[PDB]
């Protein structure tokens, strides 16, 4: 019957904005624009966002609020045959929390390393340096910048590792930072959305404060317009390319994050008659708007480097951790009052991750709380166990070969693996459960049914624009490599298991509960195609 | 275009049961939520029940709840309201009203069907001609009348010369007095028209199987 | 339930003047969930204004809605005789769905005196044992009119059925039927019957009588 709701409505929005807005809104989207032709990239981006991303973002939020249950229980009550999806979805979210939280730890490490008069990554004369160290980014892989060597040879001590087979010693400064991360995550998700929804007031909003400050500091610097030019310049030649629409898609999907069961879990605490259609639209926009804004934040500073610091643009324009932990701090160090810009930046990165991590965790806790009554009342004790598992196993990310472990999970934990989950999320709703039955559900809530636009998107466009991008990513697949290091053939297979162990739950739990229920022939499917009420 | 036709309805003993149907046409019926709105003889609009597009969401006013059952046939495009243990306060005109969107209200209404719940027995009307008084001294125009008295239940169809002359005709609504309705209708015509031409009062009361034409003479 | 009250109950207006009717809710209604309906005499209700300011299809621009919270209003900038009807507001915010008490908008016109016609009991009724005297007061304004029955110059009160037509569409007037009902005995026991109608238009009541001898 009655489950707790959001202490306030803003708590929900900030939770969803917070979860959606993450480090990829910073270190991925702006890179994609620069790579894919600038404001021209917004067209496949916008399209994929409009037809693929927002409808599935909207779909998840609607489902959560309507069925009032976590990821697992929701799909059990929706399409009992496909209940495996809820397992896949949660288990995916389980894998990402292993992987994602260490990024926050890096941010906190850089933060704790930012209390000083002179930032350690400015020069090449430190002990961790190599004779090949140059002041800023370059071309030849053999010669790293000062920030690259600080990150790799000091913070990570990745130089001390020969691959994922050798993790080496554990960094106890990093293990400390990772612990601090899981401490913050615990006491946010401790008592549930009572505290959680209040905590995201900081973690979701704070980056916008820092973004603005860096936006102004960024645009107030020489050569800032040049960076914006590299960022937004409309080369439409990339639209014709296949992998650009693939990039525009996977980003849109990963940025909004349906299929992690986060939107499901977060919405399950909404009041039934709340208008979730305006929430999904409001959140979709703000998330993408933040990516657009951060684009200026990154590239205004990226342009400043190609002007005053005498570096080539393709070297400093980077995705992933490389951008925020190496390239951007390298710039900060040069400009006046650097220590301030550093402290807020790394705190931004942490607060970009946390609320995103809150969601992933909540997706798991809520899903498990609704499934097993031995969870919900015990929640204080459960999240302790979960994060203890996260920490202990996560110590592998704090090793000297920690990045190699991170980078592996980065690719295989979620991935196109989330796309097949979301693809099965769309097919189950639109076809098995049905759109006419789903539109009717939303009508009862918000007062009006979704336009035919959303329905076609859920029924036709999104599955199509999912299926074919997840296929074109398999043909464009190549073995995992970081820098000069090539992961062994067995490391690839381990990642596939990680990517597989989730997705296989969809056919496995299907087959299992298909053999489990009494019946025969056709109508065995009726039992598993009839929803919770029917 | 969109047509909603309510059917059924009539006299029912109190405590009795009756089922109303609505024929929907000109739109996809399965795509819209339907509701029953009834209007009492006091012309007060009361929402009775709402059924969703798939029939999976049902709401009732606390008045009819548990007595009334609203159902839906999307195959044959028919909306139903099943009534039981009917009470005299359930007497009203029941409207078939479509709207899917709460924010758009009810965008289409039917002609409505009439439910009368009473213990009062069906009785045929006595139709009397109303002839003006003797030696009336006037004049330019003469007024004639038709008294339909002591009938139940409504309606009655009162026309003049099979509906040929609708002008100058006032047909007064019925008034219920001790389980009996009494209707009257006046028609004014020029004294050249009457009685040099036949003026007949056509009264139809289908409930009692009464079709009666009464011509008015100045006897 | 959420009860919506409308005022005025009845409203009279000359064509072209502005009218405003109000709709008050006991509980707050979302501005998006409040609607207005127009119901003409003897006709089904029609969706008129939805989501508080938005006119429905076919609805002339002369209509406008406004308001929020517990207070809403419908306003006709320039009224036409075409606009005479009863207007109901409604709320979809919650269940049970409720309709306002309604506002009857009638057309104001020049005062007209009723044409009174008194009809003696038919010979067909007299043999049935009953006798009823019918009085017709037709085409008058305003609606308020008062009939008084006199048998042999003494006022008789009980046993009278009064009926009023809805405001007429052509001349915007009203009509009334008053039926005094007796049996064949009480009727034949007397001779002179008087139907008198006291109306605004005259200081003196308009009188129409007949006698059983005539
Ligand atoms: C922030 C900038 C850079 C990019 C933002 C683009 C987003 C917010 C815009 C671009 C195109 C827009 C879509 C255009 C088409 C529709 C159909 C409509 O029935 C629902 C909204 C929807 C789905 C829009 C949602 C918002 C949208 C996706
Ligand atoms: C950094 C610069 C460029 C833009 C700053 C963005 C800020 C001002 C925007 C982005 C997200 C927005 C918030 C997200 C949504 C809500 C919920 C709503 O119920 C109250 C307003 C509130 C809390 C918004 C306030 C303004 C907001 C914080
Ligand atoms: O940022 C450089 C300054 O702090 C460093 O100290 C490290 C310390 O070595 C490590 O054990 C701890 O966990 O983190 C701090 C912060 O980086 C240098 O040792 C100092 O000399 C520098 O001023
Ligand atoms: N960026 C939204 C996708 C996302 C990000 C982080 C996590 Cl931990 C999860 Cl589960 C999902
Ligand atoms: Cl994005
Ligand atoms: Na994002
Ligand atoms: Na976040």
């Amino acid at each position: 019957d009655e489950r707790e709701t959001w202490s306030g409505k803003v708590d929900f929005l900030l939770s969803v904005i917070g979860f959606a807005v993450d480090l990829a809104n910073v270190w991925r989207f702006p890179y994609l624009c620069y790579k894919n032709g600038g404001g021209a990239f917004l067209v496949p981006y916008g399209i994929m966002l409009a037809v693929g991303g927002i409808p599935l973002f909207y779909m998840e939020l609607a489902l959560g609020q309507h069925n009032r249950k976590g990821a697992i229980t929701c799909w059990g009550r929706l399409v009992p045959l496909f209940k495996g999806i809820g397992y896949a979805v949660v288990l995916i979210a389980f894998y990402v929390d292993f992987y994602y939280n260490v990024i926050i730890a890096w941010s906190l490490r850089f933060f704790f390393a930012s209390f000083t008069n002179s930032l350690p990554w400015t020069s090449c004369n430190n002990i961790w340096n190599t004779p090949n160290c140059r002041p800023f980014e370059g071309h030849v892989e053999g010669f790293q910048s000062a920030a690259s060597e600080y990150f790799n040879r000091y913070i990570l001590e990745l130089n001390r590792s020969e691959g994922i087979h050798d993790l080496g010693a554990i960094k106890w400064d990093m293990a400390l930072c990772l612990l601090i991360v899981y401490l913050i995550c615990y006491f946010s998700l401790w008592k549930g959305i009572s505290t959680s929804g209040k905590v995201v007031w900081f973690t979701a909003l704070f980056p916008y404060a820092v973004l603005l400050i860096l936006l102004i500091r960024g645009l107030t610097l020489p050569g800032s317009f040049l960076g914006i030019q590299y960022y937004l310049t409309p080369n439409f030649s990339a639209i014709y390319k296949a992998e650009v629409w693939v990039d525009a898609a996977t980003q849109v999907f990963f940025s909004l994050g349906p299929g992690f069961g986060v939107l499901l879990a977060y919405a399950s605490y909404n009041k039934y008659h709340n208008n979730v259609y305006k929430d999904a639209l409001l959140t979709s926009f703000i998330n993408s708007a933040t990516s657009f804004i951060a684009g200026f934040v990154i590239f205004s500073v990226l342009g400043y480097m190609a002007h005053t610091l005498g570096v080539r643009i393709e070297d400093v324009a980077t995705e992933g951790p490389g951008l925020v932990f190496v390239v951007y701090p390298a710039a900060i160090a040069t400009m006046p009052a650097s220590t301030f810009w550093a402290l807020i930046f790394f705190m931004m990165l942490a607060t970009l991750g946390l609320d995103s991590s809150f969601g992933g965790s909540e997706a798991i806790i809520t899903a498990l709380s609704d499934e097993f009554p031995k969870i919900k009342r015990n929640r204080e004790l459960f999240v302790a166990g979960l994060f203890s598992l996260y920490f202990v196993v996560g110590l592998a990310s704090c090793t000297q070969g920690g990045f190699y472990f991170f980078h592996l999970l980065d690719r295989y934990a979620a991935g196109y693996s989330i796309l097949v989950a979301v693809f099965f999320e769309a097919i189950a709703v639109s076809w098995i459960y049905g759109t006419n039955r789903f539109s009717e559900d939303i009508r009862d809530m918000i007062g009006f049914p979704p336009g035919r636009y959303w329905q076609v998107c859920w029924r036709f466009v999104a599955p199509i624009f999912l299926l074919f991008i997840t296929v074109y990513g398999l043909i464009g697949y190549e073995p995992l490599t970081y820098a000069d290091y090539v992961y062994p053939s067995w490391a690839n297979a381990l990642g596939w298991c990680i990517a597989g162990s989730s997705v296989v739950m969809i056919p496995a739990v299907a087959i299992f509960k298909l053999l489990s229920t009494p019946g025969s022939l056709r109508q065995r499917f009726t039992i598993l195609t009839t929803p919770w009420r029917d | 275009e969109v047509q909603l036709v309510e059917s059924g309805g009539g006299l029912v003993k109190p405590g009795g049961s009756l089922k109303l149907s609505c024929a929907a046409s000109g739109f996809t019926f399965s795509s819209y939520a339907m509701s029953w709105v009834r209007q009492s003889p006091e012309k007060r609009l009361e929402w009775v029940a709402e059924i969703s597009s798939g029939g999976r969401y049902i709401y009732y006013s606390d008045t009819v709840t548990g007595r009334f059952t609203i159902s839906r046939d999307n195959a044959r495009n028919i909306l139903h309201l099943e009534m039981s243990s009917l009470r005299s306060e359930d007497t009203a005109m029941y409207y078939c009203a479509r709207g899917e969107v709460r924010q758009r209200g009810f965008d289409y209404w039917g002609q409505g069907t009439t439910l009368t719940v009473s213990s009062a027995k069906t009785t045929a009307p006595s139709v009397y001609p109303l002839a003006p008084v003797c030696g009336d001294t006037t004049g330019s125009s003469v007024t004639l009348g038709c008294l339909v008295k002591g009938y139940f239940p409504e309606p009655v169809t009162l026309t003049w010369n099979s509906g040929s002359l609708s002008s100058g005709v006032h047909t007064f609504p019925a008034v219920l007095q001790s389980d009996l309705y009494t209707l009257s209708s006046s028609v004014t015509v020029t004294s050249s028209t009457w009685p040099s031409q036949s003026i007949t009062c056509n009264v139809a009361h289908p409930a009692s199987s009464t079709k009666v034409d009464k011509k008015i003479e100045p006897r | 339930e959420n009860v919506l009250t409308q005022s005025p109950a009845i409203m009279s207006t000359s064509p072209g003047e502005k009218v405003t009717m109000t709709c008050r809710a006991s509980s707050s209604v979302g501005s998006s969930y409040l609607h207005w309906y127009q119901q003409k005499s003897g006709a089904s209700p029609k969706l008129w204004i939805y989501s508080t300011s938005n006119l429905a299809s076919g609805v002339p621009a002369r209509f406008s809605g406004s308001g929020s919270g517990t207070s809403y209003s419908l306003t006709i900038s320039s009224v036409e005789a075409e606009d005479a009807a009863t207007y109901y507001c409604q709320q979809f915010s919650g269940y049970p769905l409720t309709f306002g008490s309604g506002t009857k908008l009638e057309m104001k016109r020049a005062d007209a005196a009723p044409t009174v016609s008194i009809f003696p009991p038919s010979s067909e009724q007299l043999t049935s044992g009953g006798a009823s005297v019918v009085c017709f007061l037709n085409n008058f304004y305003p609606k308020d009119i008062n009939v008084k029955w006199k048998i042999d110059g003494s006022e008789r009160q009980n046993g009278v059925l009064n009926s009023w037509t809805d405001q007429d569409s052509k001349d915007s007037t009203y009509s009334m039927s008053s039926t005094l009902t007796l049996t064949k005995d009480e009727y034949e026991r007397h001779n002179s019957y008087t139907c008198e109608a006291t109306h605004k238009t005259s200081t003196s009541p308009i009188v129409k009588s007949f006698n059983r001898n005539e």
